[PDB]
């Protein structure tokens, strides 16, 4: 009626891990998708950014009021003050006048006004981080 | 149990001297030129280090400092500043009064 | 005229007593325990009350659904009268619609 | 850092020093004083102020906008109508570039869901996974992926790396059993059998175009080179690479997971699986 | 022999570990006998104060259920009939005796039953809670490292004035790691001392934290701390509750 | 205040304690169950589950049975059932 | 003072009492029996065999699945038929 077996390991192929995994070693940077890990050894600046669990650059677009466009760098720490005026030489020949700039030393975010996402990402990486 | 002790501190003369002897002896009688530029990277001899400086001089570094001691110099530089313990009654009485003013406790 | 004319005794409050002492242990059980155990089993009470919140209407429902077979005849009446009531202010009555 | 070494100078932190981030707690309104006192923001007496205001979409007499238009089936069978959710090339290659969603090994359902590529609710009326054209381009992976629908440019792009796709249907009380295995290990209950396709969805599955898991594998070659003449691109055999085997394994139409066939209990607690010896069931399950 | 610890758990490539002195409970001048690393991410992340009054409002809100009730008009006793006809009278026109205008009536707006204030906090901002409750304790010198909880006796008088010599403060938290494996001698004198509390490991809480002004752990308890806050950052959205068995949890 | 069980519960709960208790098995056991009578004046559905004509899916169905008055006159009589409605 | 021993999960499977008319419907179900041998195993559960189907249950299935969910042959058949009054 019944019968009992140890042959178990397609149940164990089912079960899903808590940790987010550590991506491969691949052959040369980019990646198909564009995903670039962090230079090492770290590069030498008054502040750093931080990757998010999904091993990415924390640059997010967002939106108030549905008219106020926004981008956020986030995950800063050191001096953002230093970030700040980075990012304001950087996107000002973009723009032609200075963009104007939130800072939360708080919290450790910098708040632009309009989407630079991409930009900045790509700013971000070449610095890299 | 011992009685409580004083956490007033004034640094002695020949701070610079004693440092030097009390490195010389737990990273050995060869010594580099530019000793201050030691590193103490290594945990065990931090740990060493800094218990003969604590257990002779009666302050020792706070837990909350020990982290900033990265180099010898930064020993050096922590131990000559000076920790003064009174009550602010106390501080207060002997900050050179002008005669009219008078100041009492009622604690 | 009303206002006393002495002062009231003294409160004295023991912040050191056993329960202000050990209060909010364990609040951490989930994240610091495996995730045997939700906080709110922690939670003491009533049975339609354990680890749920809603406004007044809400909170009769529940109870008249949970606890309302065992309640004494009185209660239960008041019960469903309330929620009469309220069920005609909150869905017809107010400034917004 | 510069902000703990603050702290070093101030006062300790206790229950009385806490304050909120200001701008968080907004202080509320009352009906006293003189400003928010007589009428209460509620206006000179009537309908509106005594609180009997007309329910909503009332005209005040006159047809409603809502009633005085026309009904038409914009939503007419709206919950029988089926969902799939979308997986987009690019969302594949990405989770593949992470180490997401493991090469080495077939594809399916439950294998994204544990990826977190998608998210899968079976009483929302999803019935799996719709694999799309995005980013046909920069897809370089080869592949064993399992999806319920697919899209011909799709299956090209996945078969000119050399990988294999094919389409499975489940039935819902299949698809919530392989989204979330666990679960359903729980309930004590033995592995039921995926059901066969409704009328309408046979002729689908039934085709070696959309490379049905109910088509016909001699109908399999010739499709797959029509495919690759019409993207012109020289379709490679597939036979003589490594990962052959893996590229071969196909669950058969009424096995929910790899290995589990049918009928079969699982003891979490003591890893065991447990089979009937019956003929009466065996004849069930096989079947 | 000095008593040396690192972190187990990876560290970030930017990030440093700060350091802590170990000390011992055997004896008044048994202090510095060791030295440990921290991880910097528990230890020594940014002071957010918003973060702490947000944790500790919630963890004194959550579990409040109010008992207080009053009867409304509909509930109180009696006032069925119309007092006095309307217009007949001199007298001010009423429907019954137990309106909320009326002396002994019921009340218009009062508290209404028993009252939940239960609410859920996210995991993330919780554990995020503990960090930053203990970065702030060892940032202010209020944090204390033992290798063990042992007492050279259980004489409750040898603790306090241990304390007392250490410049400790006037109210200590010890925390152990686990219930059962606390030792004797620990029990004995933290059991009839008001102001001294031990707790385990998972019995730790900002509220208790903030109340004392010593924090002390044990080598133990300051791994296992590491291990699960650290955990919280770093893992997955779930896909069912964490109770139930994954590939690699417990 | 609660009351400890149910009140719908106290019929069954009072066959315990008293003169009810030391009754027989068999006949508190007849006096238990609780099986339905046959349809007399309604035609039951055939079918655990129909098709609906109106969409096309197929539902599951219940038989609700007719609330059935007898008169005290029918206890002294053979009623295959009918009562008045 | 000592912290009270924290809180708990019970230990091992629990078995309502039938006897007692507290003890609600579904504790006395044969299905919360499986789930307590799915939680906690044959070591503390239920009798293994319990899990499937009584040949009567097997029957209902039968039945049921006969009616409802017809052969990939016949379905077949049935398009053939209504596709081809369709020309
Ligand atoms: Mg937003
Ligand atoms: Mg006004
Ligand atoms: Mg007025
Ligand atoms: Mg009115
Ligand atoms: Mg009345
Ligand atoms: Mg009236
Ligand atoms: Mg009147
Ligand atoms: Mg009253």
């Amino acid at each position: 009626f019944v019968e009992s077996v140890d042959e178990y390991q397609f149940v164990e192929r089912l079960l899903p891990a808590t940790r987010i995994p550590d991506p491969p070693k691949h052959e040369h940077y980019p990646t198909p998708s564009g995903w670039q890990p962090p230079r090492d050894p770290p590069p030498n600046l008054p502040y750093f950014v931080r990757r998010s669990r999904m091993h990415n650059i924390p640059v997010y677009k967002d939106i108030t009021h549905g008219n106020r466009q926004m981008t956020v760098i986030r995950k800063v720490e050191g001096d953002i003050w230093a970030l700040q005026k980075d990012v304001e030489d950087f996107l000002s020949p973009l723009l032609g006048k200075t963009p104007v700039t939130q800072v939360n030393e708080v919290t450790g975010t910098l708040r632009i006004k309009g989407y630079f996402d991409q930009e900045l990402k790509a700013w971000l990486l070449e610095k890299g981080f | 149990c011992p009685p409580l002790r004083s956490r007033a501190y004034t640094p002695p003369e020949d701070l610079q001297s004693r440092l030097e002897s009390y490195v010389k002896e737990v990273f050995g009688s060869s010594l580099p030129s530019n000793w201050q530029d030691i590193s103490l990277e290594d945990s065990r001899l931090k740990f060493n280090l800094l218990a003969h400086l604590a257990d002779d001089l009666g302050h020792v570094v706070p837990n909350s400092r020990l982290h900033q001691m990265c180099r010898v110099r930064d020993v050096l530089d922590f131990y000559n500043v000076p920790i003064q313990d009174r009550s602010k009654f106390d501080e207060l009485s002997a900050s050179n009064l002008p005669p009219n003013l008078k100041i009492t406790w009622s604690y | 005229i009303g206002i006393r004319l002495t002062l009231p005794p003294p409160k004295v409050v023991d912040r050191w007593n056993e329960k202000r002492a050990m209060f909010g242990v364990y609040d951490n059980i989930g994240i610091l325990g495996n995730f045997e155990k939700h906080p709110k089993e922690l939670i003491r009470g009533p049975i339609w009350l354990r680890g749920w919140k809603g406004n007044e209407l809400q909170r009769c429902i529940r109870k008249r659904k949970m606890v309302g077979s065992r309640m004494f005849a009185d209660d239960l009446h008041n019960l469903n009268k309330r929620i009469r009531y309220l069920y005609k202010h909150f869905n017809r009555h107010g400034k917004f619609r | 850092a510069r902000a703990l070494d603050l702290l070093r100078g101030l006062p300790r932190v206790s229950l009385a020093n806490l304050k909120p981030n200001p701008g968080s707690k907004k202080p509320e309104r009352r009906p006293r004083g003189r400003r928010r006192g007589r009428k209460c923001g509620r206006g000179h007496k009537g309908e509106r102020q005594r609180g009997t205001r007309p329910r909503l979409g009332f005209e005040g007499g006159q047809t409603p906008f809502y009633i005085r238009i026309p009904k038409y089936g914009f939503n007419e069978g709206h919950s029988f109508r089926r969902q799939y959710k979308p997986l987009s090339l690019n969302r594949l290659q990405y989770l593949i570039d992470l180490g997401r969603v493991d090469p080495s090994q077939p594809i399916d359902l439950t294998q994204l869901v544990n990826g977190r590529g998608v998210t899968i609710q079976p009483l929302k009326r999803d019935y799996g996974v719709q694999l799309v054209e995005e980013g046909a381009d920069t897809f370089t992976a080869k592949v064993n992926i399992e999806v319920q629908l697919a899209s011909e440019l799709a299956i090209a792009a996945i078969e000119k790396n050399g990988g294999v796709v094919t389409t499975a249907f489940y039935d819902p009380r299949s698809l919530d059993i392989v989204c979330k295995p666990v679960p359903f290990f729980l309930r004590g209950q033995p592995i039921p059998k995926r059901m066969l396709p409704p009328e309408e969805l046979v002729p689908y599955y039934t085709d070696a175009k959309n490379r049905g898991y109910l088509a016909d594998p001699a109908k399999f070659p010739e499709a797959r080179l029509e495919l690759a003449r019409k993207y012109g691109y020289i379709l490679p055999d597939i036979t003589k690479d490594e990962l052959f085997k893996m590229l071969c394994t196909r669950k058969d139409p009424r096995q929910i997971f790899f290995g589990l066939a049918p009928g079969w209990v699982v003891n979490m607690a003591d890893k065991k699986i447990l089979k009937p010896t019956d003929e009466n069931l065996l004849k069930y399950y096989t079947s | 022999e000095p008593v040396l610890r690192k972190v187990e758990l990876p560290v970030p490539t930017h990030r440093r570990p700060v350091q802590a002195w170990v000390e011992s409970l055997r004896g008044f001048e048994q202090e510095r006998v060791g030295l440990a690393d921290l991880h910097p991410d528990v230890f020594a992340t940014a002071p957010r104060l918003d973060i702490l009054h947000q944790v500790a409002m919630w963890q004194k809100n959550f579990k409040r259920i109010s008992y207080a009730k009053t009867k409304t008009r509909a509930e109180v006793r009696g006032g069925g009939r119309k007092p006095w006809p309307q217009k007949g009278t001199g007298r001010a026109r009423h429907g019954s005796i137990r309106s909320p205008l009326w002396r002994g009536g019921g009340v218009a707006h009062g508290p209404r039953g028993p009252t939940s204030y239960y609410y859920m906090l996210p995991m993330k901002v919780r554990a995020l809670g503990l960090k930053v409750a203990l970065t702030v304790k060892l940032a202010q010198d209020d944090l204390h490292i033992m290798d063990s909880l042992e007492l050279p006796t259980g004489d409750p008088q040898y603790l306090t004035e241990l304390a007392h010599y250490r410049r400790w403060g006037d109210s200590v938290l010890l925390v152990d790691l686990t219930h059962e494996e606390m030792p004797q001698s620990i029990v004995e004198a933290t059991s009839r001392l008001k102001t001294f509390n031990l707790i385990p490991a998972v019995g730790l809480n900002v509220h208790s934290m903030l109340k004392h002004q010593t924090l002390v752990l044990t080598l133990p308890t300051v791994a296992f701390l590491e291990d699960k806050l650290l955990w919280q950052d770093s893992r997955y959205r779930p896909l069912y509750p964490f109770s139930l068995p994954y590939s690699d949890f417990p | 205040p609660l009351h400890k069980y149910p009140v719908w519960l106290w019929k069954r709960l009072q066959l315990r304690e008293g003169i009810c208790s030391r009754l027989p098995g068999h006949y508190l056991r007849s006096l238990e169950e609780e099986r339905t009578p046959t349809p007399v004046h309604y035609r039951p559905h055939g079918a655990k589950f129909k098709i609906n004509p109106k969409n096309g899916q197929r539902e599951r169905v219940e038989d609700v049975p007719i609330p059935i008055y007898f008169p005290p006159e029918s206890q002294r009589g053979l009623w295959g059932g009918e009562g008045w409605i | 003072y000592r912290a009270r021993p924290p809180p708990r999960r019970r230990p091992g499977p629990r078995w309502p009492d039938p006897e007692d008319l507290l003890t609600p419907r579904w504790q006395l179900g044969p299905r919360y029996a499986a789930k307590q041998f799915a939680r906690y195993g044959a070591a503390s559960g239920v009798v293994p065999g319990s899990l499937w189907p009584s040949p009567e249950q097997l029957r209902e299935l039968e039945a049921e699945e006969r009616e409802w969910y017809p052969s990939l042959a016949t379905m077949q058949e049935s398009l053939r038929v209504k596709q081809l009054a369709e020309e």
